[PDB]
């Protein structure tokens, strides 16, 4: 067909390289940190990764910011419905909107 | 200030440069352990104040979060909040009353 942009600036010494880090390997080192975050919390980034159950590590968040653990305990269902709500509107405005 | 939980540190003269000498703590002999967001003892749910309910393989303790240091569940290190019917994964177990035995004796 055409001439590309590319094979001009090729041809006249100009040359891109690629980099250490295939996307494979930035993906799987993004789901290493996801397993981790979930499954242990903040226990693996300060040595070994201890197992914790979900509900209890967010019952440790929520006694972090000043509330009392009893509040995730007595209102579980209604936390959990407005997180999966919220990631679903992440994926609707990033399914609709590219600014 | 390093990698662990940050206890001090300590500032050394380099060329150029400084150089920083980070004191942590890391944990290191961790051990399976069984847990319960809470304790149903006499219809009413009990919360651990600071820690975490553990249990071995017959009695249910009370532990801090870094440290194996077990404690026999109490009033003292215990908080009521609500009923039973509420929390999910709520186990059924005796909770101490240091008030009876000053009372009785
Ligand atoms: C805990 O249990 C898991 C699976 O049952 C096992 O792989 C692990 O060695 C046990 N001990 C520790 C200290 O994690
Ligand atoms: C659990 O701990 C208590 C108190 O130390 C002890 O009496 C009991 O024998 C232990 N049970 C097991 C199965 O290790
Ligand atoms: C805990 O005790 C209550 C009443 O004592 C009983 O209704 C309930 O079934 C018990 N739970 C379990 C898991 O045994």
């Amino acid at each position: 067909a055409a001439r590309d942009l590319i094979c001009a600036q090729k041809f006249n010494g100009l040359t891109v390289l690629p980099p250490l880090l295939t996307d494979e390997m930035i993906a799987q080192y993004t789901s290493a940190l996801l397993a981790g975050t979930i499954t242990s919390g903040w226990t693996f980034g300060a040595g070994a990764a201890l197992q914790i159950p979900f509900a209890m590590q967010m019952a440790y968040r929520f006694n972090g910011i000043g509330v009392t653990q009893n509040v995730l305990y007595e209102n579980q269902k209604l936390i959990a419905n407005q997180f999966n709500s919220a990631i679903g509107k992440i994926q609707d405005s990033l399914s609709s909107t590219a600014s | 200030c390093g990698k662990g939980y940050h206890l001090m540190s300590f500032p050394q003269s380099a060329p150029h440069g400084v150089v920083f000498l980070h004191v942590t703590y890391v944990p290191a002999q961790e051990k399976n352990f069984t847990t319960a967001p809470a304790i149903c003892h006499d219809g009413k749910a009990h919360f651990p104040r600071e820690g975490v309910f553990v249990s071995n393989g017959t009695h249910w303790f009370v532990t801090q979060r870094n440290f194996y240091e077990p404690q026999i569940i109490t009033t003292d290190n215990t908080f009521v909040s609500g009923n039973c019917d509420v929390v999910i994964g709520i186990v059924n177990n005796t909770v101490y009353d240091p008030l009876q035995p000053e009372l009785d004796s």
